[PDB]
DNA sequence: TACAAAATTCCATGACA
DNA sequence: ATTGTCATGGAATTTTGTA
DNA sequence: TACAAAATTCCATGACA
DNA sequence: ATTGTCATGGAATTTTGTA
């Protein structure tokens, strides 16, 4: 109907004049210097666009190139984004092309036992039946308790926990959503202690990340340990533990044991230097040394990083995505901006879950 | 010759025999020379080895460079000297007889088992899921000397369980 | 023996004066601003070393600050480091912190058919009893042959490359160093056509890069078509094959489909531009076409990489590492540098080994 | 109109029955119009059924404009009229009796019977093995005309099998 | 007030999930 | 509802013994 | 000979093993 | 004996219709 005028030489807004715009086939048809192609009229080119897209779900490029063979029109594109965002298997299954913004990195807790982080290594080689090992960090100090188990299960949480809490009781404990931790005898047994249970987003180590640093070094001198051996870790727990908490990082200049206690108990190579203060010079020049420690900053955001806006269209990766089946959940709604890392989501549909922008990305279009 | 230290010296006793909880007679009890600091462990018997697996489990945390004690036979026996001599520490007995220890050790052994009576009775079938409860409270217990609880002496800072 | 001169006051190399030298409990002792430190006999020192590293085997810097708690000696470090390089355990067990070289992007195979790369994407889950894909890509054109399998197996990949080969036949057939090309009976159904095999180092599915990402897409579609269905993929192969061969490379602004034939078959929205050329003049711009297409150019080299000189000590990856036991092989010499990111090893030990240094780190020290 | 182009017209025929080898007794033809390119598949009869089974094969590589064949009852069927108007695939049909192809494609599908006639005697019951040694031979074969083997017409460049 | 070498700090790289 | 971490070993930088 | 917007190119990001 | 690749969609850059 619109494109009758047209074809007489009367100008319509987004129709270059100096192209001749004929007719033939009963089809309106274009010069242009990439050559002659058909215009289709308004209602069809939807279809088209559709289509086009359709035979293989190629994103915004791929698909103009497609239609641009046959057709031509005003503001092509336009048209051909405005479908790929309304294309649900293009959304729920294409990757980002964006990163998440620059970590965060939260400060070092003030005191020993404000809190504790925790984590199962394994399963392992089954050792004298034991095939798991609880990992307790001190946040503070770095400070380590290992403890073996058969399970990782809140039963033997318990278990272990009982006899770290009889040293001292922390403020905090921090764990991964993993099944032993988030049970309700564990929420009872914290309770009943005054212990403030703190969650990680779902799957996302990162937030464990003191733990998980941990595991690897606990990992890598049992290896050491282990070489021409069997692999009998058992036993080693103790000597690994000790070993491990008196151990200087280079960067702190200290062993987690130093931070925890202020003196080094007698093991090899221990410490002298605070040997002509009283405990009680030593205990306050520990405080000046615990509050001086080095604390890394946030490093730069990369060229191509993003950052969650309150009522950004969004998306979770699916957890544990069958095979050949989407890896991104459906678009949710930003609820709100915890941190610049961390976000409320309207889920599926709708709850509302807490996650990291690691397991974002922005729905496109 | 130098200001005294934790880590200095561990003066260890056993306390029992108990009515059995949980399969366990005896604690061994662990209290630290300077600050007063204290570790129970639950054994079956009183013998070198209950006290070397139990000290194990100590020593993963920190080792004392003396340990003292009465001349018990299981304190006395050349396996527990041979476990000493390796971790590199320094055994020490006190006369047969006439078993002296720090004043301030002496005074905190003293609590310990008046403590253990009092909980003792009314249940006493059931004190091995109390000894961390118990544990907990002698450390964070207030001391007429220097006012300050075994636990700051050793942490050098306060605990999230005051009494 | 060397330590009597330096209490009585006479200059040793190495042993700053200023510092006054004296003696108790028969061990020589210096007095140094950090405070006062027992200096060894030159006997004694690498025991000392060797006991303060084992403690948990630590680097550099952590085994120093250890020793330099109760000693002093000239050039502590180099003793340390001299250690470091002879710990079989940590030698074998610490990760790199150098990054191999920038990657090369071999040039694009000039005529279709010189080369073939070919891998089995699976399993899947079962369709019309078929569990595998086998991908054969051209590396000149980046077309694409689609077979559904039910093992990777030789014999399988023979009957499917023999009906690929009724079309014509590649010079050059590229695969990794799984069993199914490795067989010989593949190389003697290879040799009998006169194409020559060729394969990528082991692990390292970098080298099969234009299958590897090919196989990307192949997924990424089929998942597409099977949201809300059952995984019904057998009848889709050919549509997929159809559909991805006639997409464009928005970098090329091509389809692997024109770059094969240089004209566009029967299929939707099928290119018209070369409608008046004769065939003849046709297949001259096509020639035209294939030479000029974008060829991308290696990356910078990374702040700290390293590249492999020929005697260079160097060690291999454990190819699958059991739980707790080294993640990399004893040392191994550099024989031939075949290109900076291609190397030749003398191994374990020995016979020659082919590998990418993506698999490869220097031996410290 | 404009100059002949590959993919403009298949010309499709049954050679059968044969010997049976490998329980096949049929052999599909297709040849390109324009380049003389030939594609040959296997069939259990000259059915709807079996055609359509083997030009899927050949449509996942290129759609023709239009098929031309004879009035074979498989191909006059309006199954396979449905198959084509699918794929958007115009059929074309020769007059009944008197079956006309192009001059090259007569020239081809003549070189095909007496190939696979020379090839059968002496392994009569192995010719499925061999036919895409034949596809390839017939391929890579010089025109007298253009002197361009189908293949280079095909692919505008030359083969690695050559004849 | 200045040098070569040692001692110390910097920091990218990778592995823990 | 919460959040990455840090041993490691060449390289870069700063300090040191001596003048 | 210069403008705003469209059309095109650039390119970091991530997934295939 | 061999070797990374490339769709994707915001952003950056270049071209275009008109003056
Ligand atoms: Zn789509
Ligand atoms: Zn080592």
């Amino acid at each position: 109907a619109e494109l009758d005028q047209l074809l007489q030489g009367h100008y319509i807004k987004g129709y270059p004049k100096q192209y001749t715009y004929f007719l033939e086939d009963g089809k309106v048809k274009v010069s242009r210097p990439e050559g002659v192609k058909i215009i289709p009229p308004q209602s069809d080119r939807q279809k088209i666009v559709l289509q086009a897209h359709n035979l293989a779900h190629t994103g915004r490029e791929a698909t103009l190139l497609k239609i641009a063979n046959l057709y031509w029109w005003p503001n092509m594109r336009k048209d051909v984004v405005k479908q790929l965002g309304r294309c649900q298997q293009c959304l729920i299954t294409n990757a980002s092309n964006k990163a998440s913004g620059p970590i965060l990195r939260p400060d070092r807790p003030q005191k020993p036992f404000d809190k504790f982080f925790i984590d199962y290594i394994g399963p392992l080689p089954p050792s004298q039946g034991y095939l798991y090992v609880l990992v307790v960090v001190d946040g503070m100090t770095g400070f380590t308790w290992l403890y073996p188990t058969k399970a990782p299960s809140t039963s033997a949480t318990v278990k272990s926990l009982n006899v770290l809490t009889s040293i001292a009781i922390p403020k905090v404990i921090h764990s991964d959503q993993g099944a032993a931790f988030t049970s309700s005898t564990f929420a009872e047994w914290a309770k009943e202690r005054g212990i403030h249970l703190e969650f990680s987003t779902p799957y996302h180590p990162q937030s464990s990340g003191k733990v998980e640093r941990k595991n690897s070094d606990i990992k890598r001198l049992l290896t050491k340990l282990l070489v021409g051996r069997p692999t009998k870790w058992y036993d080693l727990l103790p000597v690994v533990q000790l070993a491990l908490n008196n151990t200087y990082s280079p960067v702190l200049k200290y062993t987690p044991h130093q931070l925890l206690f202020g003196i080094d108990s007698n093991t090899p190579f221990a410490n002298q230097d605070t040997l002509d203060l009283t405990r009680e010079e030593e205990l306050s020049l520990l405080q000046e040394i615990r509050t001086s420690l080095y604390h890394p900053s946030t490093p730069p955001a990369s060229s191509r990083s993003w950052s969650p806006v309150v009522g950004q269209l969004v998306q979770e990766r699916v957890a544990r995505p069958a095979s050949l089946r989407p890896r991104w959940h459906k678009p949710s709604t930003v609820l709100k901006v915890l941190n610049p890392r961390t976000v409320v989501i309207l889920d599926h549909l709708g709850n509302n879950r807490t996650v990291s922008i690691d397991n974002l990305k922005p729905t496109s279009h | 010759d130098r200001p005294q230290k934790p880590f200095d010296k561990f003066f260890i006793d056993y306390i029992g025999p108990l009515p059995p909880s949980q399969g366990y007679l005896y604690v061994l009890v662990v209290v630290d020379g300077m600050t007063g600091f204290t570790w129970l462990y639950p054994t079956k018997a009183p013998s070198t080895s209950a006290t070397v697996k139990s000290l194990n489990v100590l020593t993963s945390i920190a080792i004392p460079k003396v340990i003292h004690s009465d001349q018990g036979a299981a304190f006395t026996s050349s396996t527990f000297a041979e476990w000493a001599k390796e971790r590199g520490i320094h055994l020490e007995f006190s006369t047969p007889y006439h078993p002296q220890s720090s004043g301030k050790v002496e005074r905190k052994n003293s609590d310990i088992k008046r403590l253990l009576t009092k909980l003792l009775v009314g249940r006493p079938t059931k004190w091995y899921d109390l000894l961390p409860v118990v544990q907990l409270a002698l450390n964070n217990t207030y001391s007429p000397v220097l006012k300050y609880t075994p636990h700051q002496l050793l942490f050098g800072i306060d605990s999230n369980t005051p009494f």
